[PDB]
RNA sequence: GAGUACGGUAGAGGGUGGUGGAAUUUCCUGUGUAGCGGUGAAAUGCGUAGAUAUAGGAAGGAACACCAGUGGCGAAGGCGACCACCUGGACUGAUACUGACACUGAGGUGCGAAAGCGUGGGGAGCAAACAGGAUUAGAUACCCUGGUAGUCCACGCCGUAAACGAUGUCGACUAGCCGUUGGGAUCCUUGAGAUCUUAGUGGCGCAGCUAACGCGAUAAGUCGACCGCCUGGGGAGUACGGCCGCAAGGUUAAAACUCAAAUGAAUUGACGGGGGCCCGCACAAGCGGUGGAGCAUGUGGUUUAAUUCGAAGCAACGCGAAGA
């Protein structure tokens, strides 16, 4: 149904292989989500900024049915589409109050995997 | 890594300030370095070359 | 690699209509350098177009080529060790030339009696936008707008 | 020379206990719905039993982002979160004191990365082995998905590394120039720089040395004390014996035989699935073709009595032959 939420938060889980955009409220209750791999982009096209904005635009219009006009952008992770997905949120009806990078940074914690000997 | 959009400016220049904040913090470089584990020999060998280039 | 500026060839206007746009159309439909034979085709084709509707065979040529000339086209391109068909816009010098390309090629493979009425058959069949040359234009446009992911040059 | 007494300075020097933040994983709950994850692309895998994402909470282990620096400390191996306790050394200033008490060092003894071994704990991530998915002619690999020992802690053992500066320790002397760390002295008392001096830590460089590369006050230069080690390559740091070890193994350490060379540095060329620049119907865009069909020609093969001989990738095959 219509939750009638006016203030939201947009999360872009941009990675080197896929970009997941999720629109949520100020308390972290998700409403709509879309991914680059879920928009017909598979393989080499899933890791392209154009696929990222298609995911952001697809989830963008699915989020207006809640009557959402204000949101804060929480982009996280590296990859081709950290910014291209945010520019998609501007094309559809929205105003961005703030843009924040929430990419997790270990303070030299858990050991990462080994170098790929490609 | 955090910018606030002000009144009466285009959202385009809000983006350019955003990544300018990002490279100032250097978050992309940090996540690139933590992608895989660099052994202490490879890390010390990289820093030794960094000192040579600087001088 | 090359450093040459290639060459700038000029085409003189047609003697029966005073339009250099038909000159390169004549230049395109050529076979074995037979200038006199081929120009008999277009004028007979233009008479057929003029005799069947319209008011001027020259203006429907103008109407025909824009419906054939694409506005975008991909090209094979290797950057990251793989082939990325980057869609690129077609320059004005090339779009009309390739428009003249696809009109004759698909009319040559038609089932009508002679080319004199076969290019003429496509001319109105392409001016309204329901011909095979029109069909070939959109699938090229279909080739792009799907590879839009690759936009780096 | 060596050492002691005093004030001070810097430090990831070492040991024993606490404490913190970021992050990962696992679990619980809410929202929410078709993917997530991965790759060159896939697939194994995870997911409609509701995954990933997002928010709140909890547990647990490991390492301490930024600071961070040819920076610092340490005999070396090594040592990076913070704090408290215990503790070694170095540097620095003057005065005071002993008065050669020094250097080196076969044996000997102590410490000694990582892996490994034993007993007991612990276990988040990573990951030998192992399993599956790919790739490949094959792939006991590279890549992906998982994953055990191990990595962590305590107490023992091992005693080896490209344990390297491939450069033993100690002392003296020999142009300079440019940085940097901890001090000291004088000009600047400057507010704030400059000049000497010392202990380190780097980059050039005269002389000198070097086979050359290069070293060049942190010498591989000029010397002196002592010690260790080498005598062509392979066999071989192997066998045998001794000592050590729980083991894996370590250490000491040959010969027969065999070869006429192995080797270091540097030069020219060539090559590179190294880099930079440039050109050619080399590529790109098109024009028309061959390869499919019939005929002409030559060649290989076959056959023949001979099917005369030569030409054999580009650069032989309508070539010598401009005509059996």
């Amino acid at each position: 149904v219509k939750k009638t939420v006016v203030d939201g938060i947009a999360h872009i889980h941009a990675s080197f292989n896929n970009t997941i955009v999720t629109i949520t409220d100020r308390q972290g209750n998700a409403l709509s989500w879309a991914t680059s791999g879920g928009s017909g982009f598979r393989g080499s096209r899933k890791s392209t900024p154009f696929a990222a904005q298609v995911a952001a635009e697809r989830a963008g219009q699915a989020a207006l049915e809640y009557g959402l006009k204000n949101l804060d952008v929480n982009v996280k992770g590296p990859g081709p589409g950290r910014e291209s997905a945010v520019r998609a949120l501007n094309a559809c009806g929205y105003k961005i109050a703030s843009i924040t990078d929430v990419t997790p940074i270990p303070h030299n914690g858990c050991r990462p995997p080994k170098k790929r000997r490609v | 890594p955090a910018v606030k959009v002000k009144e009466n400016e285009p959202f385009d220049v809000a983006l350019r300030r955003f990544k300018r904040s990002c490279e100032k913090a250097g978050v992309l470089a940090e996540v690139r370095s933590r992608e895989f584990y660099e052994k202490p020999t490879a890390e010390r060998k990289r820093k030794a070359a960094a000192a040579v280039k600087r001088h | 690699p090359r450093r040459r500026v290639a060459a700038k060839r000029e085409v003189l206007a047609d003697p029966k209509y005073g339009s250099q746009i038909l000159a390169k159309f004549m230049n395109h439909v050529m076979e074995s350098g037979k200038k006199a034979v081929a120009e008999r085709i277009v004028y007979g084709a233009l008479d057929k177009v003029k005799e069947r509707g319209k008011a001027d065979p020259l203006e429907t040529f103008e109407k025909a080529l824009d419906a054939i000339a694409p506005l975008v086209e991909v090209k094979s391109r290797r950057v990251g060790g793989a082939t990325y068909q980057v869609p690129v816009e077609v320059r004005p010098s090339r779009r009309n030339a390739l428009a003249m390309r696809w009109l004759v090629d698909f009319a040559r493979k038609r089932g009508e009696k002679s080319m004199a009425l076969r290019l003429a058959g496509e001319l109105l069949d392409a001016a309204e936008g329901k011909g095979a040359a029109v069909k070939k234009r959109e699938d090229v446009h279909r080739m792009a707008e799907a590879n839009k992911a690759f936009s780096h040059y």
